[PDB]
């Protein structure tokens, strides 16, 4: 690949100028070693002071690997980079991916370092290895090849990728293969034995076309909108019925036909919260009629690819996290729950960071893009710590929730 | 002739779509013109500038200035216009090291690199834009026109290009001499090490032999400075550092200007003098742009000042960093949203100190502030030392566990241990998870007329206790909090409270221990006095017993 594909920023926009955040000494040392080798291999070059641009970098460790890895936060550059209609008018996001029994995630970002980047665009990929205590100027580099995590890389490489896969695709017509950024998602409907074989067959096939040896395995079979469930009790207190009417009142914003009049009737008076209230027949029927309403899907829910996806997360305690993905309020496209996050029984922020990555991965499989997160955390706590637990080569956008939502109760 | 390596040229461009400057030269007196001709003749002999023909259309004005007893003329080329039109650069000098991050270097030498500066060539394609004109005597001949071959002092790119050029030249020497440190400040190059004096002088000679590869001669700085280095507002001694003298002025009249400098001195001092406080003195500058408004001091600002003078009476010093020892950060609560901390490796030998002031907000609590202080110190410590310190915090381990397991937000603080230094951070109240058996149930509500601002707040209970209070100059949100306050006031030690106010629930569920609202504050005071409180929410206007009854009582 000697020819470079011309690339430009969007009209009237300069390159990114994002401050490098401070790094620990061990991460700086890891980045110096990594970048020295990338420089020896021609992937990056030192730049001079006439380049004013900057993109943050940091260092991580992928899922159960001990080698440090460089991660560039290209969020700013990606939004300043021209929209890409790469080889065609677009890749129709494969709606069958989310239906496969198993989906394996393969890191193919290594392929990008064999394709040269347009010489006039390289300056915009500038990044800095920072010094400790400002004691030296940072080490300044720019990319000479397609960088991992940049929006342009999958698009500019897509012609090559389709050819690398065609022989495999030819023999395996029933396997769905989808690329998002640095990752390949490989879905099929056969047992892991033949699935892992196919996966290992795919990576060997890739190794002969010019890797990583690692993979992730998903089961999009299960992803849906979880139903609203109501309690089934033989004795209801005043408090129980108040919680029930509150939850139903919330559900009536989502579902038509929900009624609470006969349930509220039971609370006639000014009763102790712990007093047991017998259900009347009218209230039982109304509750049953609400249960029936809640068995059906919500009315008028559809994905619009022109709108952002929004993901909300609630901390439920004891390592459990609930989340909802939507574009308009009360029109959930997907909801779910996470428990016993691995390796962080005593660290809320690690658990939240892992939930964010899992939810982003589900969003990529279902829609081909990442949601904007509403995170139940103070900004300063999140921004001090999330990079410590990040293991993905993409990074979504997020905002912070500072007022506790009442809805946490309803997804409880 | 000993061949010398050229200094690599930095390519430079004007901002997109902008041309070079075209500013008219001012008329000058005959005396100034004579002085400029002699200065520029000498600069031209040294290669700094070259004479140019009349085809170059750019121009920047030149001036001649003097000094009080320094009795010779000075040349000034005003590149403000060219600077507006020149591309942005990587400004590689913005932040400075904090002294507490430096490590001991027994031996330091200061080299003058002011002469090396003029070996940095200006990009040849950019020189045309630096043209200037010495007007002629009596304006009877064409003015003498020059352009720069070197980095003009005052031009936008000179500091970043000079710095980047020296760094690149110095890089192999630093890399192959890991036992020395090199730091450039303007025309000064500071070369330090912890070697014996003889070996140190050898490294210096080796550095000069290195710099000679580019023809750079670097003598020792004029009038070598005895310790301590006066630098960036610090005193750098061989084994200790501190700030330069903190002298608080004595005054009977303080203006907005006086208090600003007082806080600045206090803020600067807080990095080594532990326990400095600036809340009360800062509250006197809330909103005002007139800097001579004499603002009288409150008795609280007077007390704060006096407390700072007691802290400032004697000099204190910080030590330098030892990477072989642990790094420890201790925090104390000072009151009114103020926090102080010390970072050290050995007890009683601070690397540095600092402070943290509560964020602006309507409600807050001490645990959240302590958490914010920890994140701030964490980030500062990564900046200065490249690692997170071990924390010593005035909060019991059990208090922290209760907080983070129950709090609705994710929260984290890194490795820490409790230190029993009052006042301790505590949880002042905790709401019940379930309704309390045997506790009276208060159904509360309030409402207000949006036009008249007239309102009512009240409650009804399962025992038939009731209260409605008429209120003036109020709002719905205010009446809803007032209703909760009345139920707390009028109940026993355990109480169930039912509200339909999502607003009030949102405030209380945030677990504030202090508020900018006196009403919230009074509710907090009541909660602190209870043994058990269960707070339940119901939707308004749904016919829920108890809630419906009080709603009608407070809605007119
Ligand atoms: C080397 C240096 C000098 C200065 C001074 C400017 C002025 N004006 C500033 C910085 C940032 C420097 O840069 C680094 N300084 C250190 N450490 C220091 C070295 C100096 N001492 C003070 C001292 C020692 C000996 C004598 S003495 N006995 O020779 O008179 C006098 C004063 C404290 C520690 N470490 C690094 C690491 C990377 S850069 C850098
Ligand atoms: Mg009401």
């Amino acid at each position: 690949p000697i020819e470079t594909v011309p690339v430009k920023l969007k009209p009237g926009m300069d390159g990114p100028k994002v401050k490098q955040w401070p790094l620990t000494e061990e991460k700086i040392k890891a980045l110096v070693e990594i970048c020295t080798e990338m420089e020896k291999e021609g992937k990056i070059s030192k730049i001079g002071p006439e380049n004013p641009y900057n993109t943050p970098v940091f260092a991580i460790k992928k899922k159960d690997s001990t080698k440090w890895r460089k991660l560039v936060d290209f969020r700013e550059l990606n939004k300043r980079t021209q929209d890409f209609w790469e080889v065609q008018l677009g890749i129709p996001h494969p709606a069958g991916l989310k239906k496969k029994k198993s989906v394996t995630v393969l890191d193919v970002g290594d392929a990008y370092f064999s394709v040269p980047l347009d010489e006039d665009f390289r300056k915009y990929t500038a990044f800095t290895i920072p010094s400790i205590n400002n004691e030296t100027p940072g080490i300044r580099y720019q990319y000479n090849v397609l960088p991992q995590g940049w929006k342009g890389s999958p698009a500019i490489f897509q012609s090559s990728m389709t050819k690398i896969l065609e022989p495999f695709k030819k023999q395996n017509p029933d396997i769905v293969i989808y690329q998002y950024m640095d990752d390949l998602y490989v879905g099929s409907d056969l047992e892991i034995g033949q699935h892992r074989t196919k996966i290992e067959e795919l990576r060997q096939h890739l190794l002969r076309w010019g890797f990583l040896w690692m993979g992730y395995e998903l089961h999009p079979d299960k992803w849906t909108v979880q139903p609203i469930v109501l309690p089934e009790k033989d004795s209801w207190t005043v408090n129980d019925i108040q919680k029930l009417v509150g939850k139903l009142n919330w559900a009536s914003q989502i579902y038509p036909g929900i009624k609470v009049r006969q349930l509220s009737k039971l609370l006639r008076g000014t009763k102790a919260l712990t007093e047991v209230i017998p259900l009347t027949e009218e209230a039982e029927l109304e509750l049953a009629e609400n249960r029936e309403i809640l068995k059906e899907p919500v009315h008028g829910v559809y994905y619009d690819p022109s709108k952002d996806l929004i993901a909300e997360i609630q901390k439920q305690g004891q390592g459990q996290w609930t989340y909802q993905i939507y574009q308009e309020p009360f029109k959930n496209l997907k909801t779910g729950k996470y428990a016993r996050m691995r390796g962080a029984h005593t660290n809320d922020v690690k658990q939240l960071t892992e939930a964010v990555q899992k939810i982003t991965t589900e969003s990529i499989v279902i829609w081909g893009k990442t949601p904007k997160f509403k995170l139940p955390i103070q900004k300063e706590t999140w921004e001090t710590w999330w990079t410590e637990y990040w293991q993905a080569t993409w990074i979504p956008e997020w905002e912070f929730v500072n007022t506790p939502p009442l809805v946490k109760l309803w997804y409880q | 002739m000993v061949p010398i390596s050229p200094i690599e040229t930095v390519p430079v461009k004007l901002k997109p779509g902008m041309d070079g400057p075209k500013v008219k030269q001012w008329p000058l007196t005959e005396e100034k013109i004579k002085a400029l001709v002699e200065i520029c003749t000498e600069m031209e002999k040294e290669g700094k500038i070259s004479k140019i023909g009349p085809e170059n259309p750019y121009n920047t004005p030149v001036f001649a200035i003097k000094k009080k007893d320094s009795t010779k003329w000075r040349k000034l080329v005003d590149f403000r216009e060219l600077n507006k039109r020149t591309q942005d650069f990587w400004e590689v000098q913005l932040g400075i090291p904090h002294p507490a991050g430096l490590k001991k270097n027994k031996s330091v030498t200061v080299l003058d690199v002011g002469d090396a500066y003029f070996s940095v060539p200006l990009d040849e394609d950019f020189r045309k834009y630096t043209a200037f004109t010495i007007p002629s005597i009596n304006n009877e001949t064409p003015g003498i026109r020059y352009q720069y071959n070197v980095l003009p002092q005052g031009w936008k790119g000179s500091p970043a290009i000079f710095q980047s050029s020296m760094t690149k030249i110095l890089e192999p020497f630093a890399a192959q001499n890991p036992d020395i440190v090199i730091y450039q400040y303007m025309d000064d190059l500071y070369v330090g090490s912890d070697l014996e004096i003889g070996q140190h002088r050898t490294k210096i000679e080796e550095l000069r032999q290195h710099l000679l590869r580019w023809g750079l001669t670097t003598p020792d700085k004029k009038h070598q400075k005895e310790p301590p280095f006066l630098w960036m507002g610090y005193e750098l001694h061989p084994d200790k550092w501190t700030v330069q003298p903190i002298v608080l002025p004595e005054k009977d009249s303080w203006t907005v200007n006086d208090i600003q400098k007082l806080v600045g001195k206090l803020n600067w001092a807080s990095q080594i003098y532990p326990g400095i406080k600036v809340r009360q003195l800062s509250k006197l500058l809330r909103g005002t742009k007139a800097l001579t408004e004499v603002i009288p001091l409150t008795e609280e600002a007077e007390l704060e000042l006096a407390e700072n003078r007691e802290i400032l009476k004697e000099p204190v010093h910080g030590v330098y960093y030892d990477p072989s020892k642990d790094l420890i950060a201790e925090i104390q609560k000072q009151g009114q949203g103020q926090w102080t901390y010390q970072i050290y490796q050995e007890p009683f030998k601070n690397l540095k100190t600092g402070k943290y002031a509560r964020m602006r907000g309507a409600h807050t609590n001490d645990v959240k502030q302590l958490t914010e202080a920890v994140q701030k110190i964490t980030t500062e410590s990564i900046v200065i030392w490249g690692k997170t310190p071990k924390f010593k915090l005035p909060i019991q381990k059990e208090t922290w566990e209760t907080w983070w397991t129950e709090y609705w937000q994710a929260t984290w603080i890194p490795e820490w241990e409790f230190v029993n230094t009052p006042p301790l951070v505590k949880l002042w109240y905790q709401l019940e998870k379930e309704p309390i058996v045997g506790a009276e149930t208060f159904y509360v509500d309030g409402a207000a007329n949006r036009e008249t601002k007239l309102g009512k707040a009240g409650y009804v209970t399962n025992k038939g206790r009731q209260k409605v209070v008429p209120l003036t100059n109020t709002t719905n949100q205010k009446t809803e909090l007032q209703a909760i306050y009345l139920a707390l006031q009028d109940s026993g030690l355990e109480v169930n409270i039912v509200t339909d106010s999502q607003y009030a629930l949102g405030i209380i569920q945030a677990q504030p221990d202090k508020s900018e609202s006196e009403l919230v504050n009074q509710i907090i005071e009541q909660l602190i006095k209870k043994e058990k409180v269960y707070l339940a929410w119901v939707p308004a206007h749904k016919g829920i017993g108890g809630n419906e009854q009080v709603d009608k009582l407070v809605s007119a």
